[PDB]
C-alpha cells in the first residue's frame, strides 16, 4: 500500500512525466518561439 | 583463406577482369570533362 | 520387430530382466542405481541369476542388495534390438 | 462486343429462345439422367444385397430411382434381393431409355423453339415489344407445381394410384416400396416419418393450387412492382435462385442428418449412428434379449443378421472418406464377403476386453482396449516404442462368437492384434481386394458425397442469388453512374438520401 | 493441503501460505532451469516425482531428507556423493547461487517439492506428456 | 546493487532509462501545442 | 514563424526534420542533443543494471547488457569471470550522466538560440552539402575522431589495467595484452574470410592479441585517412559516382551502419572471445555443446563406452566423425562443431576431441562452465519464459546474447530500409522528380512505345 | 550390427479389415527385424615400429551392407585400406 521506495517511484516518475510538458506550458504562458 | 582462394590460378581472372573492364572505363572517363562542379551531380556526360 | 513376446520384463512389470533392459528400470529398487546396475549392463549376457551373481564383481554390500531383490530379477535370452539400447533407450521422461 | 461472361444475355429479351435454351438445358439433364443410370446399371452388382448394397457400389442415381418405386432390372433381379420373372416397362433400363427418349424429345423441341423464335405470343398486345407477363406465368406455374405435388402426394405415394415410397424399419434390415397413409397430426413433422411426405405433399399441392389460382386471378401492387423489378425477368432469377439454394441447404441437412426420404438402404448410414453407437446399442440389445431366454454366446451372436452388424462398421460412415478418393466403397476397404463374427477380447486372468472404437475424426487411431470400468489394460504400441501393457505381454485372446469364425478362440499374438486393430473399426468383416484392386483408404458413400456437392453448390448460389439481385435492383446504372450522382454524395446536402425533393 | 511429512517416521508438519509461495519462488529461481515440471533436464533417469523420492537410499519423500540432500547430495545408491556436480551450501562456493539460502529457505524448497504432487497430480515429474 | 552512500536514490535511477522515450513523445506533444504547423 | 511550417518549408509537421537539411546550426544542435540522448541512456541504464545486479547469480542471469561490456574491458573482474567490484560501472554510469547533461545543454542551445545558418556566423563551421572539400574535411576530423577512440581500446588493452581474456590459461583472467599481432596478412586475412560456416569472417577473432592489433591497424588507418581528407578532395571518378547532397551522405551513412548492425549481431550470436561467456553467456552452439559434452563426460565416468555407442542411424551417438574428419560430439550438435571455448580447447587435439585427453586432463574448472553453460541455453521468448517454446511458465531466462542479436538484426534491416529509402530520394531530389512527375514534359509520352 | 537400431501399416486402415489376412502382404517391411550379419577381416603389417608399439600395413575387408531392418538383400563390400595401431601395457 504506501512503502517509500514505491512512494519515491511515484514522486519521481510524476517529476519526470510533468517536466517537459511545464517546459512547454511556461514557454506557451510567456508567449515564447514555441 | 583470402577470397576462398587455394590455387594461384584463381587469383589471374579476379585480378585480370576488372583490369580489363577499368581499361574500358578509364577509355570513357579519359572522353569526360573532368573537372569540379557545384551541384548534387554532374549532368555532362 | 512387430511381434515381441518378452518385453514386460524391461520396466513394464515388477520381475525385471537383465541384459534386454535399460538402466532407468533399476530406478524403481532403491539402491540399485546407478552403482551396481552398471555392474550388470557392462558385463550384459548372463544364463541366469546364479552368473549375474558370480560373474559380477559385487562387493558384500551391493550383494546385501541383490539378496533384497531376488524375486523381481529374471534373465531371459538377449536381443540384440535392445542390447544396443541398455544405456539410453532414447527415453527421456 | 459480348464479353466471354455475358454471351447468354441475348435471350434476355427474346422469350423464344429463352424457352429454347431452357429446353437445350432441360434435355441435357433429362439426358444425364438416362446416361447416370444405363451406366450404373453396367457397373452394377446385384448378387449380394446384404453385403454389398447399391451404396457400397457407388450407385448415385439408383438411389433416387428405388426411393420413390423403380426397384426392379429386366435382369430379373430387384434392389431388395428378390427375384422378378415379370419386371413390367418401368424397371431402372425403362427409366433410363424413357429418359433418354424425352432428351431427344426436348432437343427437338429447343431447336424448334431456336428457329421459331418470333411467335406472336411472346409480344405484348399494347406495346407490341417482346414482354412476358411474369406474375401470371407464375400464377399458371404455382398451379402446375401444386396440381402435381397434390397429385404425387395423394396417389403415386398413397399408393392409390402408384407404386408408394421406400419404406424401412428402424435399422434398415427390411425396407421395400410400400403405399403410405398420409398423418394429419403433428406426428407428420417427425421428418423419420414417411407419412409425413404423403401429408406434406398433399396440403402443399392445394394450398398451391389455390395460391396459383390467386396469382392468376390478381394482379400485383404497384409498390412491389417498382420495387422488385417485376418487369425485369432477372428479379425472377434471383428470387428463383435463391429459393434454388435454399432447397438445396434443405436438402443437404435431410441427406447428412437423415431423414424417412433419405433411407440407409439407399444411400448408407449417416455418421451419427456411428457417432452415437446407433446399430452396436440395437446389436447389444438383441445379444441381451437372447442371452436373456438362455442361450449362450454363440446362438445369442449367431441370430444377429449380417446386415445390422455389417451397418455397424466404420468402413460404412460417409465421414471417413477423402476429397480425391474417388470411386465406390468398395475401391476402398474391398467388396465384403462375410462377417466374421463379434471378437471378445480375453486377457490371461479371463477378464473381458473391449477394443475402444476410432472416432470418425481420427485418419489413425491408436489400438487401446479398455474393461468393464473403462482402464487401459492392454493396448498395442505405435511403432516400435517400448512398452508396458503390450498384447504379446498381457497375453489377450480373442473369441468370436457369431459370423464366420463362430467357436474359434486365436490365442496366438499376431492374430490377435490384427483383429483388435480390425475391432477398432467396428465390427470384423471379411474384404475382397482381388476385384476392384482396393487400395486400402475409406471412402464416402453417395450419401457424403451428394451433402459435399449439394452444400457447396447452396453456397455458390447464394453468390450468385447476391449478384442477380445487384444486377435486378441496379439496373439502371449497369454500365457506370452519370453526373447526377455528385449532387446526392454531399453529407447533409438533401434531408432524406437519394431524394432530390428533399433538400435543404 | 498445506500439509506435507516432517520427519522420516511419519511426523507432518502443516505449512504456512507465505511459506508456499517463497519456497516456489526460490524453487522457480534456483532450481527451475533444472527442475522445471518436477523433471530432471540433466540426468532424466531420476526426477522429482514422489515415487522416485520415496524409493531412494535415503528416502527423500520427507522435509529433513530433502534438506540433508540440499546440505550434502549423495548418489541415487547414496555411497557416492556428488557435492561437486549438484548444488549445496557445502559447495557454496562452486555454486554462487546457494550462498543466499538458509536453513529456512532449504525448509521452504523441501516443503514446495513435497507439496507440489498433490497440486494438479500426475504432471509434477511426469513430463511433457502431461502438460 | 548501489553503493549504500546512493543506494536511496535508487527509484530515480529506475525511472531514469525510458526518460528518452518521453522525449520523443515530449516532440509530439510539442507539435501537438503548436497546431501541427 | 518561417521555416517551421508547411508553408515555407514544404514539409509537413511527421517531415520535420527534413526542414533541417539547409538548416547548419539547428541541424547541429539536433545531433548534439541526440548524442546527449545516447549518453543519458548510455549512463541511466548502466546505473539501473548496477542497482539491479544481484552478486550470487552472473551478469548473463539478470538480463544485463552493459556490464558485460565493462567486464570485457577488466573493470572490477577477478579470475574465471567473477565479477568482484561494481563501483566502476558506477563511476561509468555517473560520468556518462553527467557528460549528458552537457551535451543536452549544448543541443538545446544550438536547436534553440544558436545561430539557424552557420555559414556566415562561423564559416570555419558553416557548410554547405554540394561543396565537397568542407564535407571531407569533417569526415576526416570525424575519422581522425575514430581512430583517437580505438587507440584509446588499444590504451586501455595494452597500458591501462589490461582487458579480460577469457583464453587465458586456468579459466580466463584480466591480461595486459602486450604483443598484438600487427602481422597485416593475419589483419587482413581476417577480412577476406569467407562469412560462411568454419570460417565466419571477422567474428570468429579466437584470441585478443588479433583484436588489439587489428585495432592498432584500425586507428592507424582512420588517422591517416582522416588527414587524406583533411588534406585532399574527391577526385573526377568519385565526383562522377557519387550524390553530393545531405540527403545522399545519410543515406551512405545508413547502409555503413546497417552493415554494422548485422556485424554486431553475428558478433553478440557467435563470438565468445569479445563477448565471453562469463558475462553474456554461452551461445547456441556453446550451450549445445555443453550439453553433449556433459553427458559425455557423465558417461565415460558412470561406465559408458561412448566411442562405440552406435546411434539410432548409426551415427556416433556421443562422438561421431565430422565431415572433415574429425572426432566430433554427437547427436544433433554435429552441426555445432565449429564451436571454440575456453572449457574445451585443452581437451581438443588435433583430430578433434582427444579421447585420452577427454579421460585424463579434464581440469575441474572446465567441468564446472560446461555444467553451467548447459543449462542457460539462448531459447526464451518475448514473456521472458525459459526453454523451449513447449515449456511452462517457471523459467525466467531470455538469454543477453538473444537480446543484443536480436535487436540489432532488427536495427540492420531497419537501416537497410532507411538507406534504400534515402538513396531513392537523394537521387530523386538531384535530379528534380521527387515531387512526382512533370505534366508539361512527361518523360514516358516522349519516348517510343515498347512493343 | 544393423545400420539401424530399434507394428502397423498406419496409411491404410482399410488394409487391415480384409478379414484373416489383413496387412500380411506389407508385413515383412512391416517387421523391422534387427539383423547382426558377420563379416571377416584380414590386415597384413607392412612396416612395424621398433622403439614404440606402432605397426602399419593394409586391410581387406568383407562385410554386409544395410538390410533395411530385414527389407532388402544385403550385398556384401570388399574395402581395401590401410591400418595403423599401438601395442603397449594392458
Ligand atoms: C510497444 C510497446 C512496448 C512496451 C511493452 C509494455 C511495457 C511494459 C511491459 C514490459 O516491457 O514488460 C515488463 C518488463 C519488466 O518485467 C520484468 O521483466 C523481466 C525481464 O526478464 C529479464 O530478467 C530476468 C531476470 O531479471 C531474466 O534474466 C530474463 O532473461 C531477462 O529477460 C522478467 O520478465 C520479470 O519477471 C518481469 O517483472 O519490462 C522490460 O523488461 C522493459 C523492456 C523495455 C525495453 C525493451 C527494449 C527492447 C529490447 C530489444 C528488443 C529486441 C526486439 C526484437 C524484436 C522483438
Ligand atoms: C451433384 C453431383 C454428383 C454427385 C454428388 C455424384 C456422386 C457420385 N458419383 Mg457422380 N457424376 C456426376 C455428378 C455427381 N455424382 C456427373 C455430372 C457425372 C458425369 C460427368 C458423373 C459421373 C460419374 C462416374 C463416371 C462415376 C461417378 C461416381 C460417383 C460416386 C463416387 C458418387 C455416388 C463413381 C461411382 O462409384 O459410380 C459407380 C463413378 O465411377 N460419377
Ligand atoms: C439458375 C442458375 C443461373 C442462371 C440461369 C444464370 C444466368 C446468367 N448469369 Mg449467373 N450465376 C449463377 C447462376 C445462374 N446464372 C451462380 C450460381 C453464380 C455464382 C457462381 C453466378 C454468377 C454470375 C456472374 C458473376 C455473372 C453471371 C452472369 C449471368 C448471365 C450471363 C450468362 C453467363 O454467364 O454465361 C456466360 C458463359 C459462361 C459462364 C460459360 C463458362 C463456363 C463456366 C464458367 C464453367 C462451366 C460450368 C459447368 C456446368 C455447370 C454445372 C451446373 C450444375 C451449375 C446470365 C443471365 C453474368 C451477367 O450477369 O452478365 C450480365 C455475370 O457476369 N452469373
Ligand atoms: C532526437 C529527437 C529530435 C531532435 C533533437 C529534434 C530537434 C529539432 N527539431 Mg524536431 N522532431 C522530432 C525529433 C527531434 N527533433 C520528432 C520525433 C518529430 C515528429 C513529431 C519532430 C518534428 C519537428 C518539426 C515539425 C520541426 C522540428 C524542428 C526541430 C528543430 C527546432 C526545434 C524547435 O524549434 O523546437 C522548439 C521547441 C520548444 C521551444 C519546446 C521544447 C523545449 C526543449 C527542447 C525540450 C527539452 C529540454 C530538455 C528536457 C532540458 C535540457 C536542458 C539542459 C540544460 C539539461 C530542432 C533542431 C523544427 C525545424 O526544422 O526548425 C527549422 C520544425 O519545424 N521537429
Ligand atoms: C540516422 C538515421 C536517420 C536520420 C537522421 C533520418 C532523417 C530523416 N528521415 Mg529517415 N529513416 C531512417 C533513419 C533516419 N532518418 C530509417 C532507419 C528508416 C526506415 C524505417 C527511415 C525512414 C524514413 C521515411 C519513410 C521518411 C524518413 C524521413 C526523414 C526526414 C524527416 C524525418 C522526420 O521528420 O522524422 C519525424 C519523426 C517521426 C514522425 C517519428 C515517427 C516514429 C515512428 C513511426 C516509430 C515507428 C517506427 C517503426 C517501428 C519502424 C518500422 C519497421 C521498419 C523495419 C521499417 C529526415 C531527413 C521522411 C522524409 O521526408 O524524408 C526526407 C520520410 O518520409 N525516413
Ligand atoms: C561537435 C559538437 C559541437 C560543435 C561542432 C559546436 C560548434 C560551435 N559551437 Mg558549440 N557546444 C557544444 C558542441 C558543439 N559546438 C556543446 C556540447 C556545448 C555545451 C557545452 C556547446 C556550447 C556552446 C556555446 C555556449 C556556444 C557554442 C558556440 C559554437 C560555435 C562557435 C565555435 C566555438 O565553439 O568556438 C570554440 C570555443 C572553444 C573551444 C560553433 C558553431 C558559440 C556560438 O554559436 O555563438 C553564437 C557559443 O556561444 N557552443
Ligand atoms: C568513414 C570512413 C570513410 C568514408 C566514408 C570515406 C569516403 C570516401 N573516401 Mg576514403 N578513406 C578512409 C575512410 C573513409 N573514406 C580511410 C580510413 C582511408 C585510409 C585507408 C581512406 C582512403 C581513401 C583513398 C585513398 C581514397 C578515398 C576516397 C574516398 C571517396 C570515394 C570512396 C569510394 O568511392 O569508395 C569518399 C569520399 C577516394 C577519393 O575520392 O579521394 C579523396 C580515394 O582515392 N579514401
Ligand atoms: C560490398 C557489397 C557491394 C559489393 C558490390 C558488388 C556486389 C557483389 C555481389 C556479391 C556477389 C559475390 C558473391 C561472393 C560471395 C561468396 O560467397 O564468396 C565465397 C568466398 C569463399 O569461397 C569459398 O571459400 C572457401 C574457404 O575455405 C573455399 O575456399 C571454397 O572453395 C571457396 O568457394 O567468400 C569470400 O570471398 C568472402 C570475402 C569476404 C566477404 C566478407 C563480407 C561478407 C559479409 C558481409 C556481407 C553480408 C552483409
Ligand atoms: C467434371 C465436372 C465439372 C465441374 C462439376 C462437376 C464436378 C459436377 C463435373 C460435372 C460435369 C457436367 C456438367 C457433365 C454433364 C454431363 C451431361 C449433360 C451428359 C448428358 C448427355 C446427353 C445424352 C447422352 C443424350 C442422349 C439423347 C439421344 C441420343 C437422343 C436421340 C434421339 C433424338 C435426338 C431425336 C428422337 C429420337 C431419339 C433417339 C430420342
Ligand atoms: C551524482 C549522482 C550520484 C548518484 C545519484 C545520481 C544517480 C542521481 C547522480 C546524479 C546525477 C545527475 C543529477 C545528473 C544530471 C543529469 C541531466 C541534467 C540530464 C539531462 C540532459 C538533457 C538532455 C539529454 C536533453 C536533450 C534535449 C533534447 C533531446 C531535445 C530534443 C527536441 C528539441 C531540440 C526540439 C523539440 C523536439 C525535442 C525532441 C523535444
Ligand atoms: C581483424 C579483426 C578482428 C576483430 C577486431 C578488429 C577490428 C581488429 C577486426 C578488423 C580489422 C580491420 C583491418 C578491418 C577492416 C575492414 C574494412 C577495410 C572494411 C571496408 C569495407 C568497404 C566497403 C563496405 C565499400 C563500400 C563501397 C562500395 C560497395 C561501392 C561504392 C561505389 C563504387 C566505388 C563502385 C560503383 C558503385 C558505387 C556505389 C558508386
Amino acid at each position: 500500500m504506501f512503502n517509500p521506495t514505491t512512494l519515491f517511484q511515484l514522486i519521481a516518475l510524476f517529476l519526470v512525466i510533468t517536466s517537459g510538458p511545464a517546459i512547454i506550458v511556461l514557454i506557451a504562458f510567456r508567449r515564447g518561439n514555441l | 583463406e583470402a577470397l576462398g582462394i587455394d590455387d594461384t590460378r584463381l587469383i589471374v581472372p579476379v585480378i585480370l577482369i576488372p583490369v580489363i573492364t577499368f581499361i574500358l572505363y578509364a577509355g570513357f572517363a579519359s572522353e569526360q570533362d573532368n573537372e569540379d562542379f557545384f551541384d548534387t551531380y554532374d549532368q555532362r556526360r | 520387430n512387430v511381434e515381441y513376446p518378452n518385453v514386460p520384463y524391461l520396466g513394464g512389470s515388477d520381475i525385471i530382466d537383465v541384459n534386454n533392459a535399460n538402466v532407468r528400470v533399476y530406478t524403481r529398487l532403491p539402491g540399485m542405481y546407478p552403482a551396481i546396475a552398471k555392474k550388470i549392463i557392462k558385463r550384459a549376457p548372463y544364463k541366469d541369476i546364479n552368473e549375474m551373481l558370480e560373474k559380477g564383481d559385487f562387493t558384500a554390500a551391493e550383494k546385501d542388495i541383490l539378496d533384497k531383490y531376488l524375486p523381481n530379477l529374471t534373465a531371459l535370452e538377449p536381443a540384440p534390438e535392445y542390447v544396443i539400447d541398455n544405456i539410453n533407450n532414447g527415453l527421456y521422461r | 462486343g459480348l464479353p466471354w461472361y455475358r454471351v447468354h444475355t441475348v435471350v434476355l429479351n427474346d422469350p423464344g429462345r429463352l424457352i429454347a435454351v431452357h429446353l437445350m438445358h432441360t434435355a441435357l439433364v433429362a439426358g444425364w439422367a438416362g446416361s447416370m443410370a444405363l451406366y450404373e446399371l453396367a457397373v452394377f452388382d446385384p448378387s449380394d444385397p446384404v453385403l454389398n448394397p447399391m451404396w457400397r457400389q457407388g450407385m448415385f442415381v439408383m438411389p433416387f430411382m428405388a426411393r420413390i418405386g423403380v426397384t426392379d432390372s429386366w435382369g430379373g433381379w430387384s434392389v431388395t434381393g428378390e427375384s422378378v420373372a415379370n419386371p413390367g416397362f418401368w424397371s431402372f433400363e425403362g427409366v433410363a431409355l424413357a429418359h433418354i427418349g424425352l432428351s431427344g424429345l426436348l432437343f427437338l423441341a429447343a431447336v424448334w423453339h431456336w428457329v421459331y423464335w418470333d411467335l406472336e405470343l411472346f409480344r405484348d398486345p399494347r406495346t407490341g415489344n417482346p414482354a412476358l407477363d411474369l406474375p401470371k406465368i407464375f400464377g399458371i406455374h404455382l398451379l402446375l407445381s401444386g396440381v402435381l405435388c397434390f397429385g404425387f402426394g395423394a396417389f403415386h405415394v398413397t399408393g392409390a394410384w402408384g407404386p408408394g415410397i421406400w419404406v424401412s424399419d428402424a435399422y434398415g434390415i427390411t425396407g421395400k416400396v410400400q403405399p403410405v397413409a398420409p398423418a394429419w397430426g403433428a406426428e407428420g413433422f417427425n421428418p423419420f416419418n414417411p407419412s409425413g411426405v404423403a401429408s406434406h405433399h398433399i396440403a402443399a399441392g392445394i394450398l398451391g393450387f389455390l395460391a396459383g389460382i390467386f396469382h392468376i386471378a390478381v394482379r400485383p401492387p404497384q409498390r412491389l412492382y417498382r420495387a422488385l423489378r417485376m418487369g425485369n425477368i432477372e428479379t425472377v432469377l434471383s428470387s428463383s435462385i435463391a429459393a434454388v439454394f435454399w432447397s438445396a441447404f434443405i436438402t443437404t441437412g435431410t441427406m447428412w442428418y437423415g431423414s424417412a426420404t433419405t433411407p440407409i438402404e439407399l444411400f448408407g448410414p449417416t455418421r451419427y449412428q456411428w457417432d452415437s453407437g446407433y446399430f452396436q446399442q440395437e446389436i447389444e440389445r438383441r445379444v441381451e434379449n437372447s442371452l436373456n431366454e438362455g442361450l449362450n454366446l454363440s446362438e445369442a451372436w449367431s441370430r444377429i443378421p449380417d446386415k445390422l452388424a455389417f451397418y455397424d462398421y466404420i468402413g460404412n460412415n460417409p465421414a471417413k472418406g477423402g476429397l480425391f478418393r474417388a470411386g465406390p466403397m468398395n475401391k476402398g476397404d474391398g467388396i465384403a464377403e462375410a462377417w466374421l463374427g463379434h471378437p471378445i477380447f480375453q486377457d490371461k486372468e479371463g477378464k473381458e476386453l473391449t477394443v475402444r472404437r476410432m472416432p470418425a475424426f481420427f485418419e489413425t487411431f491408436p489400438v487401446i482396449l479398455v474393461d468393464k470400468d473403462g482402464i487401459i489394460r492392454a493396448d498395442i504400441p505405435f511403432r516400435r516404442a517400448e512398452s508396458k501393457y503390450s498384447i504379446e505381454q498381457v497375453g489377450v485372446t480373442v473369441s468370436f462368437y457369431g459370423g464366420k469364425l463362430n467357436g474359434q478362440v486365436f490365442k496366438d499374438a499376431p492374430t490377435v492384434k490384427k483383429y483388435a486393430r480390425k475391432a477398432q473399426l467396428g465390427e470384423v468383416l471379411e474384404f475382397d481386394r482381388t476385384t476392384l484392386e482396393s487400395d486400402g483408404v475409406f471412402r464416402s458413400s453417395p450419401r457424403g458425397w451428394y451433402t459435399f456437392g449439394h452444400a457447396n453448390f447452396a453456397l455458390l448460389f447464394f453468390l450468385g442469388h447476391l449478384w442477380h439481385g445487384s444486377r435486378t435492383l441496379f439496373r439502371d446504372v449497369f454500365s457506370g453512374i452519370g453526373a447526377e450522382v455528385t449532387e446526392q454524395v454531399e453529407f447533409g446536402a438533401f434531408q432524406k438520401l437519394g431524394d432530390r425533393s428533399t433538400k435543404k | 493441503t498445506r500439509t506435507v511429512p516432517l520427519d522420516s517416521s511419519g511426523t507432518t508438519v502443516i505449512l504456512t501460505p507465505e511459506q508456499v509461495k517463497r519456497g516456489k519462488r526460490l524453487f522457480n529461481s534456483s532450481c527451475g532451469n533444472c527442475h522445471v515440471g518436477g523433471i530432471t533436464k540433466t540426468n532424466p533417469n531420476l526426477g522429482l516425482e514422489p515415487d522416485a523420492l520415496s524409493l531412494a537410499t535415503p528416502a527423500r519423500d520427507n522435509i529433513d531428507a530433502l534438506v540433508d540432500y540440499m546440505k550434502n547430495p549423495t548418489t541415487y545408491d547414496g555411497l557416492e556423493s556428488i557435492a561437486e556436480l549438484h548444488p549445496s551450501v557445502k559447495s557454496a562456493d562452486i555454486f554462487p547461487k546457494m550462498r543466499s539460502l538458509s536453513d529456512e529457505d532449504l525448509f521452504a524448497i523441501g516443503g514446495h517439492i513435497l507439496l507440489q504432487p498433490k497440486l494438479s497430480s500426475e504432471k509434477w515429474g511426469g513430463g511433457k506428456i502431461y502438460y | 546493487k548501489l553503493p549504500e552512500a546512493y543506494a536511496v536514490f535508487k527509484p530515480i535511477i529506475d525511472v531514469a532509462p525510458v526518460i528518452p522515450v518521453f522525449f520523443l513523445l515530449l516532440a509530439f506533444v510539442w507539435q501537438a501545442a503548436v497546431g501541427f504547423r | 514563424v518561417a521555416g517551421r511550417d508547411i508553408e515555407s518549408t514544404g514539409f509537413a509537421w511527421w517531415s520535420g526534420n527534413s526542414r533541417l537539411i539547409n538548416v547548419s546550426g539547428k541541424l547541429l544542435g539536433a545531433h548534439v542533443a541526440h548524442a546527449g540522448l545516447m549518453v543519458f541512456w548510455c549512463g541511466a541504464m548502466t546505473l539501473f543494471e548496477v542497482a539491479h545486479y544481484i552478486p550470487e547469480k552472473p551478469l548473463y542471469e539478470q538480463g544485463l547488457i552493459l556490464l558485460p561490456h565493462l567486464a570485457v574491458l577488466g573493470w572490477g573482474v577477478g579470475p574465471g569471470g567473477e565479477i568482484i567490484d561494481i563501483y566502476p560501472y558506477f563511476v561509468v554510469g555517473v560520468l556518462h550522466l553527467i557528460s549528458s547533461a552537457v551535451l543536452g545543454f549544448g543541443g538545446v542551445y544550438h536547436s534553440l538560440i544558436g545561430p539557424d545558418t552557420l555559414e556566415e556566423s562561423f564559416p570555419a563551421f558553416g557548410y554547405d552539402w554540394r561543396d565537397k572539400n568542407k564535407i571531407t574535411t569533417i569526415l576526416g576530423i570525424h575519422l581522425i575522431v575514430l581512430g583517437i577512440g580505438a587507440f584509446l581500446l588499444v590504451i586501455k588493452a595494452m597500458y591501462v589495467g589490461g582487458i579480460y581474456d577469457t583464453w587465458a590459461p586456468g579459466g580466463g583472467d584480466v591480461r595486459i595484452i602486450d604483443s598484438p599481432t600487427l602481422n597485416p596478412g593475419v589483419i587482413f586475412g581476417y577480412v577476406l574470410k569467407s562469412p560462411w560456416g568454419g570460417d565466419g569472417w571477422i567474428v570468429s577473432v579466437n584470441n585478443m592479441e588479433d583484436l588489439v592489433g587489428g585495432h592498432i591497424w584500425i586507428g592507424i588507418i582512420c588517422i591517416v585517412g582522416g588527414f587524406w581528407h583533411i588534406f585532399t578532395k574527391p577526385f573526377a571518378w568519385a565526383r562522377r559516382a557519387y550524390v553530393w547532397s545531405g540527403e545522399a551522405y545519410l543515406s551512405y551513412s545508413l547502409v555503413a551502419v546497417s552493415l554494422m548492425g548485422f556485424i554486431a549481431s553475428q558478433y553478440s550470436w557467435y563470438n565468445n572471445t569479445a563477448y565471453p561467456s562469463e558475462f553474456y553467456g554461452p551461445t547456441g552452439p556453446e550451450a549445445s555443446q555443453s550439453q553433449a559434452f556433459t553427458f559425455l563426460v557423465r558417461d565415460q565416468r558412470l561406465g559408458a563406452n561412448v566411442s562405440s555407442a552406435q546411434g539410432p542411424t548409426g551415427l556416433g551417438k556421443y562422438l561421431m566423425r565430422s565431415p572433415s574428419g574429425e572426432i566430433i560430439l554427437g547427436g544433433e550438435t554435429q552441426r555445432f562443431w565449429d564451436l571454440r571455448a575456453p572449457w574445451i580447447e585443452p581437451l581438443r587435439g588435433p583430430n578433434g576431441l582427444d579421447l585420452n585427453k577427454i579421460k585424463n586432463d579434464i581440469q575441474p574448472w572446465q567441468e564446472r562452465r560446461a555444467a553451467e553453460y548447459m543449462t542457460h541455453a539462448p531459447l526464451g521468448s518475448l514473456n521472458s519464459v525459459g526453454g523451449v517454446a513447449t515449456e511452462i511458465n517457471s523459467v525466467n531466462y531470455v538469454s543477453p546474447r538473444s537480446w543484443l542479436t536480436c535487436a540489432h538484426f532488427f536495427l540492420g534491416f531497419a537501416f537497410y530500409i532507411g538507406h534504400l529509402w534515402h538513396a531513392g530520394r537523394a537521387r530523386a531530389a538531384a535530379a528534380g522528380f521527387e515531387k512526382g512527375i512533370n505534366r508539361e514534359n512527361e518523360p514516358t509520352l516522349s519516348l517510343r512505345p515498347i512493343d | 550390427p544393423s545400420y539401424r537400431t530399434g507394428d502397423m501399416a498406419v496409411a491404410l486402415p482399410g488394409l487391415e479389415a480384409d478379414g484373416g489376412e489383413g496387412q500380411d502382404e506389407l508385413f515383412a517391411e512391416t517387421n523391422k527385424v534387427f539383423q547382426v550379419t558377420d563379416g571377416s577381416i584380414e590386415m597384413a603389417f607392412n612396416r612395424v615400429d621398433g622403439t614404440n608399439g606402432e605397426f602399419s600395413g593394409v586391410f581387406v575387408s568383407e562385410q554386409l551392407s544395410d538390410t533395411d531392418m530385414g527389407s532388402k538383400a544385403p550385398k556384401k563390400v570388399l574395402l581395401k585400406g590401410i591400418v595403423f595401431g599401438k601395442i603397449e601395457e594392458q
